[PDB]
């Protein structure tokens, strides 16, 4: 049985408690199909982290079930114990989150919206992307062309834009010299969570929210808000495996086959488009 | 040795071929040397390598990889076919050049798909692509699965739609939708420019083709009349990748270098420099 690590990240992985008999509540998609759910063990919340069975489903779980059937492997799913995707932190840096669990052997496969980047690829093997990634901008149903719009490039208090404090976006902007002016503007307005930032766009307190395009398109599926402009800072989400994994070739070939036959587009229409 | 044979193929704006300055015989500005084999006549296979110059999105990527990965190269334009097709069990095109060890890598608008990945290794995708559908503004098509495409003779008159054959897009249609594929062949287009003219003049209702190229053409279309359905919607999302020989020693550093370019914002910048559209 392959040990799969995942993380709570809607709409790719939903995490919900089991029902009172320990099963997962039977539910259905917008297209009218039953939601496939797997039990995923993980923490519940300087407090003890009691690990309990929970119900996991979404884009990434649908993909896992496909891969498992297609490549004839068995699996057990758990939620990353420290709640993190995976950054190198110094104690001699060490990987936390899903990256550290994969490298330590606590997981054999990362199945999650794990952004492909150079730092992680130095240490692990990514598949070909199962979903292409980028940033976009969430606004009230307001035109912004994207990262090169004058109201972003030349910021003023008349048009407030922000992201999530300490997020990957926050870090990414701090890193590029050319984004210095936008970074300092966001720094004055960044929110503690995505949910709060999205609520502030609804309430005309934040005019534009810079965040992952898949999440933001998922959000615009409620609609008073919309995504706007061209995507920017694009990359992809891939399945993560150790360098030695005998699965990596067929995992990546299966992902190509699922893009090419429309399986992946179906996933987008079930979980991201509405 | 770090001097590599690399094959490419003209397809603007990814690879743009220009004539060399004949006095100086040196490529300047943002271009690099690239040669093309041209036959003397139709009686024999004798030919000459013409010295030409190449530029574009993929050429800037090649130049950056040459610097960071530390190699030099002899860039040539493929003349045995185009991107890559298996004909009578023999790959031609850029894929064939790599499969048969005439090129260490293939750099261009080369789509990553499953069948090509069985015979070559691909780098990480360095730009997103897939299949899009271009129409004249107002033509209604829901997507590839529109029954105007799937069951074309359910409609009178039938929808007129085609692709440029022998690439990844036709391969996908042929595999997924056999009735649609056999129907489209009568609308096969010799190239993208032919197809765009056929669309603008009403001789074709839809043109199905590589998403990166179609969305670049829509952005440049005089009058902004040619559009990709959805709003640049991409079916069968994939990417352009560098093709390398199976088990190539260069793949790891190429991969890491391309991801470094992403991480430093340079791919975003290249995308804005070459692929921006007026429309
Ligand atoms: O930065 C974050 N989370 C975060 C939130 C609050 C504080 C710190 C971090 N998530 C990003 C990056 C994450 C990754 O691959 O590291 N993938 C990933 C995938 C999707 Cl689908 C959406 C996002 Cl936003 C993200
Ligand atoms: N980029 C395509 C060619 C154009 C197409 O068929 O869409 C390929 O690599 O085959």
């Amino acid at each position: 049985r392959l040990k799969i690590v995942t993380i709570h990240q809607e709409p790719f992985v939903y995490v919900k408690p089991t029902m009172s008999d320990g099963t997962c509540k039977e539910e259905f998609t917008v297209n009218g199909d039953p939601v496939k759910k797997v039990i995923c063990t993980g923490p519940n919340d300087g407090s003890p982290r009691h690990t309990v069975p929970q119900c996991c489903y979404g884009f990434c779980i649908d993909l896992l079930i496909k891969l498992a059937r297609t490549m004839n492997f068995t699996y057990e799913v758990h939620l990353v114990a420290d709640g993190k995707f995976g950054t190198q932190e110094r104690v001699k840096k060490e990987w936390n989150g899903m990256m550290g669990e994969l490298l330590s052997g606590q997981a054999d496969m990362i199945v999650a919206p794990l952004t492909i980047n150079n730092e992680r690829a130095q240490y692990i093997e990514f598949s070909k992307p199962f979903k292409y990634q980028g940033l976009t901008i969430l606004v009230k149903k307001t035109r912004i062309t994207g990262i090169n719009d004058p109201r972003l490039r030349n910021p003023s208090d008349k048009f407030i834009y922000a992201t999530v404090k300490q997020s990957s976006v926050d870090i990414y902007f701090r890193r590029q010299v050319e984004l210095s002016t936008m970074y300092r503007h966001m720094e004055k307005h960044n929110y503690e969570s995505a949910a709060e930032a999205i609520q502030a766009v609804r309430d005309n307190k934040l005019h534009a929210f810079i965040w992952d395009s898949a999440v933001l398109e998922f959000e615009a599926s409620q609609c008073d808000l919309v995504t706007t402009g061209e995507l920017f800072f694009r990359s992809g989400f891939g399945i993560g495996m150790r360098k030695d994994s005998p699965w990596k070739q067929n995992v990546s070939l299966s992902i190509l086959k699922s893009h090419e036959n429309g399986f992946m587009e179906d996933l987008d229409k079930t979980w991201v488009r509405y | 040795d770090n001097h590599l044979s690399i094959v490419t193929l003209e397809e603007a704006p990814f690879v743009i071929v220009e004539d060399i300055d004949p006095l100086t015989e040196t490529c300047v500005r943002n271009t690099v040397p690239c040669r093309k084999f041209v036959k003397i006549n139709n009686s024999t296979n004798e030919g000459m390598n013409v010295k030409k110059c190449c530029k574009g999105f993929c050429i800037d990527i090649l130049k950056k990889l040459s610097r960071t990965v530390k190699f030099t190269y002899d860039l040539y334009l493929v003349t045995n076919g185009k991107h890559g097709k298996k004909v009578n069990n023999v790959w031609n095109g850029m894929i064939g050049e790599v499969v048969y060890q005439r090129a260490v890598m293939a750099v261009g608008s080369l789509t990553i798909n499953e069948e090509r990945s069985e015979v070559v290794d691909f780098s990480v995708p360095f730009v997103e692509t897939g299949i899009s559908v271009m129409v004249s503004r107002g033509t209604q098509v829901t997507g590839l699965s529109d029954k105007k495409f799937q069951r074309p003779h359910d409609y009178s008159p039938p929808f007129r739609f085609g692709t440029v054959p022998n690439g990844s897009t036709e391969r996908n249609i042929r595999n997924n939708y056999p009735y649609m594929h056999q129907y489209m062949t009568r609308f096969n287009q010799r190239g993208v420019e032919d197809a765009l003219v056929s669309l603008k003049t009403g001789k074709l209702d839809a043109f199905i083709y590589d998403a990166a190229v179609l969305n670049y053409k829509a952005g440049r279309d005089e009058g902004c009349k040619l559009v990709t359905i959805g709003s640049g919607y991409i079916f069968a999302t994939t990417g352009y990748g560098i093709a390398l020989q199976k088990g190539s020693p260069w793949k790891r550093q190429i991969d890491l270098a391309l991801l470094q370019f992403v991480g430093d914002g340079e791919m975003e910048e290249l995308e804005t420099l070459w692929l921006t559209g007026i429309c």
